[PDB]
């Protein structure tokens, strides 16, 4: 989670916002990832999150659903995931790296044994998209045992009691899915909680300029990325830059 | 917190994306209110009653047992409107959607047996009902989705993904994670999150409440066994639930095992696969050695899933249940059986646990004993399967 601490330090400094681009890994196969994802940080990208290709996925939209399927018809595994993501962070080691996991992926082989391999890959954040605070106990733990920041959404339909636990169990950074917005973040900053990202719906300059007007620490894209890479499948040259592109611009939106 | 327990010792859980959480929570309060309120439980009574048919017969059948020491009693949910016992939990999820201030339901489908029982409660009921089924689904289940249509229904293609369950499930919850203060997601069996076990079980229990009064007054006494098949586990938990604390009642639930365990072919996790999280609970699932969900397989469309409710991987862990496998060639032999000997066409699903007594009774033919079967619904639907399989094998 350290990663993370330092990232935000550095962008305080700067009167800077975070952007933070989704991908799944392997899509559209492992090495374009790979190049994709190289794309992304030397255009300006300050973090990364990173989605693990699973069979049943049900808390995705369409254009993920689309990317997992992607990664599967490369035959993307687990195993490869965390080989990619120790090739990531041995080129880039200051850019804080998060993955966005099912709970079965999770659980699969131990808890424990899950975030000691994030661990020992040089992963920053877990975010498990189908646990709630409610039954993060052990997800939680063995993440803070072994280094690595839980990650936890604050919805837009939350409550105190809700705010309260998500500021008190969650490291890194807080993902934001936006009670009045401004409100959310007054009350997340009250209570501790990691610096704020908002998530919902990113995906123009002047989101991720709202964001940081607002207050928060910056913006994740969960499906604009992903979007140009379906788009671009049969030029993976055009591929490479439209996402140089747009993230250029994302970033530039956050020099507020 | 919850209201109630939302696990089976270590089985079932609330795991979903935190948006959806306030809408379990709000339909664990709706049920717990409901569970007493004489008016609830008089409204539900009488849609049993008056439009499912309930009770339904325990039929004695003579024919098959013959010669041995088993009397066999078969309850009858193939004769409650609907041809199978969806109904009955589909009409309790519908007037809580009512009491919850909602008129519009969610559901998805894959074969389209609960997406009609879906469709039928909604209709009565005058609910706006809106099923998620996977465009590759769609295609190849024109009579099901023919029913929904016909009884109003608005049946939705996925096209996203793999255009199959996963699909139509997935949009189906994305749906209810945005309108659930308007609309209510009628999940299929007693599985998922909680509190949908718990729901599903108590909306279901009329199976063996009635059993169990039914052999008090034919027999004098409990049965030895009660005996269902396990697709999701709604008619097993909803026959075993009045038995649970009678502890000389053995309660037999019955897997699919497809072409032979061996094959790997099945549906059976309870006993043949591991413990997982997904769809909402921790529960014996089907899984790869890296944490994928495996393909099911089974005959029956109605069993064939790769996992099963939370309070049968309980029952199972501390011993008060037991589960067993039937395969494909188990259950048609049953199926051929009951028409010929009985003149009942059952559900090639409920042919399973038919196939399992029929082996209780044949392995030891002198052994005394009382079985009731569950017999989960009519067979009409499974007699194209059941021909096809006979005419290429030859007989
Ligand atoms: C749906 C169905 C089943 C399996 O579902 P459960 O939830 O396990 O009861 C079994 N029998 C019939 C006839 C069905 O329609
Ligand atoms: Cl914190
Ligand atoms: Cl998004
Ligand atoms: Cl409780
Ligand atoms: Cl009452
Ligand atoms: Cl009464
Ligand atoms: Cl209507
Ligand atoms: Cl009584
Ligand atoms: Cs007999
Ligand atoms: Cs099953």
């Amino acid at each position: 989670m350290e990663r993370y601490e330092n990232l935000f330090a550095q962008l305080n400094d700067r009167r800077e916002g975070a952007f933070v681009p989704f991908v799944t890994l392997g899509d559209p196969g492992i090495e374009q990832s790979l190049k994709i994802i190289d794309t992304l940080i030397d255009a300006g990208a300050d973090a990364l999150e990173l989605g693990v290709p699973f069979s049943d996925p049900l808390a995705d939209g369409p254009t993920i659903q689309n990317a997992n399927l992607r990664a599967f018809a490369a035959g993307v595994t687990p195993a490869q995931c965390f080989e990619m993501l120790a090739l990531i962070r041995e080129k880039h080691p200051t850019i804080p790296i998060g993955l966005l996991m099912y709970a079965n992926l999770v659980f699969n082989n131990g808890i424990d044994a899950f975030y000691a391999r994030c661990e020992q890959v040089g992963v920053d954040s877990v975010l498990v998209a189908d646990v709630p605070v409610e039954e993060s106990a052990p997800f939680r733990q063995a993440a803070l045992r072994h280094n690595i920041a839980p990650i936890f959404i604050c919805p837009p339909n939350a409550d105190d009691d809700l705010l309260r636990q998500v500021a008190s169990y969650g490291r890194g950074y807080t993902y934001l899915l936006s009670l009045p917005l401004h409100h959310l973040i007054e009350k997340l900053k009250e209570y501790h909680a990691a610096p704020a990202l908002q998530g919902f719906g990113i995906s123009s300059p002047e989101q991720v300029s709202a964001a940081v007007r607002a207050g928060a620490a910056g913006a994740i894209s969960g499906s604009a990325i992903v979007k140009i890479i379906e788009k671009n499948l049969a030029s993976p040259k055009q591929m490479l830059a439209e996402l140089r592109s747009f993230v250029s611009a994302m970033k530039a939106a956050s020099r507020a | 917190t919850t209201l109630l327990n939302p696990y089976f010792g270590e089985f079932g859980g609330m795991y979903v994306p935190q948006i959806l959480m306030p809408a379990l929570n709000q339909l664990e309060e709706a049920f717990v209110s409901a569970q007493k309120d004489p008016e609830f439980q008089a409204q539900f009574a009488d849609l049993l009653k008056n439009y499912a048919g309930r009770p339904t017969a325990l039929t004695k059948c003579q024919n098959i047992t013959a010669g041995t020491r088993t009397t066999l009693y078969l309850k009858r949910e193939d004769l409650l409107h609907g041809g199978a016992h969806k109904t009955n939990q589909v009409l309790g999820q519908a007037l809580l959607a009512k009491r919850m201030g909602k008129s519009e339901i969610i559901a998805e489908t894959g074969a389209g047996q609960h997406g009609v029982a879906s469709a039928l409660a909604s209709a009565l009921l005058g609910l706006k009902c809106r099923i998620y089924m996977g465009a590759k689904d769609v295609e190849r289940q024109s009579p099901n989705v023919f029913r929904m249509r016909l009884m109003g229904a608005e049946v939705i293609p996925v096209h996203s993904g793999s255009a199959t369950l996963t699909d139509a499930c997935n949009e189906a919850l994305r749906d209810w994670s945005g309108s659930y203060e308007t609309a209510h997601y009628m999940l299929g069996t007693a599985a998922g999150p909680h509190p949908y076990p718990t729901i599903v079980r108590e909306f279901q229990r009329m199976i063996g409440e009635e059993t169990k009064a039914q052999i008090l007054d034919k027999e004098g006494r409990l049965p030895d066994a009660v005996i269902a098949c396990v697709g999701g586990g709604s008619n097993a938990i909803g026959m075993f639930a009045d038995f649970i604390n009678d502890t000389s009642v053995g309660l037999i639930g019955v897997e699919p095992g497809g072409h032979g365990i061996e094959t790997g072919e099945h549906g059976a996790p309870l006993k043949h696969g591991r413990v997982g999280i997904y769809f909402g609970m921790k529960a014996p699932m089907m899984q790869t050695a890296d944490g994928q969900i495996e393909e099911s397989y089974s005959i029956s469309a109605g069993l064939d899933f790769p996992s099963v409710g939370p309070q049968h991987a309980y029952l199972n862990s501390i011993g008060r249940a037991d589960y067993v496998s039937i395969t494909d060639d188990e259950a048609l032999e049953a199926f051929k059986t009951l028409c010929r000997h009985e003149g009942i066409i059952p559900a090639l699903e409920s042919s399973h646990a038919l196939a399992h007594a029929l082996k209780m009774m044949r392995e030891q033919p002198e052994k005394e004993q009382l079985l009731v079967v569950n017999l989960s619904g009519r067979g009409d639907k499974d007699i194209f399967t059941v021909h096809d399989i006979l005419k290429a094998r030859g007989e």
